[PDB]
């Protein structure tokens, strides 16, 4: 899966 | 990086008055998901910071109505209505919108209040310390205002500047006073040679020093 | 029961490294970011970085990219920060903080803070404190003298935290490479010595706790 990061990455 | 400039660095306020603290970002702090992550934190002496306001103007759970946040673009403001003694500490703004996340330099909120004379207490070395071969004489000057105070030690009527170490508390969260501890450290040998030990405090509240003493 | 537990102190040598732990309990470790924050004594707050504990994604302040290394252990719900090539400028309090549930963008903020680890970079060894009772009107003041310890900090409570009113704990002073501090507590004169008063001193660097009853 994919998580929207606080820094704008998708992890 | 986003610089967060906080004004002022320290702010004295009377109980019941409004305090206002400003935080200016060197650029816009709207995150790419649309939120402005501007928070205000309060750090009281000895403690970790605690959240007061988030997303510019939202009060965090449990925070009193008298704290309000506002602003937009690059200028944000925290207002504390009806300041209370418990509001003391260092306030920080924070932007959580652009890495590296950054804090303002902090604003220390200080309370103005009525003058108070110190309560002075002197304590001889404990028997336990004497068994270890040292002798510390401790004097507490507690709950006074304003913060400036003078302490002098005398042994058999004679002043002793040497061997004295002093420490001041941060302003008290309940009564907005200050306190001070003074410790005279001697060898057990020198302590035993003399019998009278005196701690006296000079404060703005009185022309005459408050004097406490004991005889060994 | 949401908390982030950090050790009180780490003493480590110049030119070495140290691993700081931040143990999460009372919530799902893998659903929230853990951030690390530096606070130099007397100074502001500096954001170091964060880790996503579910997938180990790390975001660093470029200023710390060769100073800090973040990791997370899912099985023990513990986040770690290694500080390498230690210098005296790395001496500071370091906090971990929970900084956002992943899937609700409105609550990306630092709602839970660890209690902080005081890192001291020094080649000196650990020395635990000696704790001496200070025993001697409407009120009575008692105290504890906490002498000859290294490194910082020590924490002082009275009656295991149940006696919090009338307490002043003073900043330590450094003399001959060792710290000394004192704490006072003021209670009603009718109450002591009838209702016992004990000071509890923790020195996290030596993993020691001392409880000293104050006796007339």
């Amino acid at each position: 899966d994919c998580i929207l990061e606080r820094d704008g990455s998708r992890s | 990086d986003v610089l967060m400039t906080q004004i002022p660095l320290s702010l004295p306020v009377s109980l019941g008055d409004q305090a206002s603290i400003s935080c200016r970002s060197s650029q816009n702090i709207v995150h790419s998901n649309g939120n402005t992550y501007l928070e205000w934190y309060l750090q009281k002496p000895g403690q970790s910071p605690k959240l007061l306001i988030y997303k510019v103007s939202n009060r965090f759970s449990g925070v009193p109505d008298r704290f309000s946040g506002s602003g937009s673009g690059t200028d944000f403001t925290l207002k504390i209505s009806r300041v209370e003694a418990e509001d003391l500490g260092v306030y920080y703004c924070f932007q959580g919108s652009h890495v590296p996340f950054t804090f303002g330099s902090g604003t220390k909120l200080e309370i103005k209040r009525a003058d108070a004379a110190p309560t002075v207490s002197i304590f001889p070395p404990s028997s336990e310390q004497l068994t270890s071969g040292g002798a510390s004489v401790v004097c507490f000057l507690n709950n006074f205002y304003p913060k400036d105070i003078n302490v002098k030690w005398k042994i058999d009527g004679s002043e002793r500047q040497n061997g004295v170490l002093n420490s001041w508390t941060d302003q008290d969260s309940k009564d907005s006073t200050y306190s001070m501890s003074s410790t005279l450290t001697l060898t057990k040998d020198e302590y035993e040679r003399h019998n009278s030990y005196t701690c006296e405090a000079t404060h703005k509240t009185s022309t005459s020093p408050i004097v406490k003493s004991f005889n060994r | 029961q949401v908390q982030l537990q950090q050790s009180g102190a780490e003493l480590a040598k110049p030119g070495a490294s140290v691993n700081l732990s931040c143990k999460a309990s009372g919530y799902t470790f893998t659903n929230y970011w853990v951030h690390w924050v530096k606070q130099r004594p007397g100074q502001g707050l500096e954001w170091i970085g964060y880790i996503n504990p579910s997938n180990t994604y790390i975001s660093y302040n470029q200023q710390f990219k060769d100073k800090a290394t973040l990791t997370a252990d899912k099985s023990s719900s513990t986040a770690y920060m290694q500080l390498s090539r230690l210098t005296y400028e790395d001496s500071s309090v370091y906090y971990c903080a929970r900084g956002g549930f992943f899937y609700d963008y409105d609550v990306w903020y630092f709602d839970v803070w660890g209690t902080g680890t005081t890192v001291t970079v020094s080649s000196a060894k650990t020395t635990p404190p000696s704790v001496y009772p200070l025993a001697p009107n409407s009120m009575v003041t008692l105290g504890c003298l906490v002498k000859g310890y290294f490194p910082e900090p020590v924490t002082v409570t009275w009656n295991s935290g149940s006696l919090s009113s009338g307490v002043h704990t003073f900043p330590a002073v450094l003399q001959s490479d060792l710290y000394t501090l004192s704490s006072s507590v003021t209670v009603p004169s009718s109450t002591w010595p009838s209702e016992t008063v004990t000071c509890n001193v923790a020195h996290p660097a030596s993993s020691t706790k001392v409880d000293k009853k104050i006796v007339p």
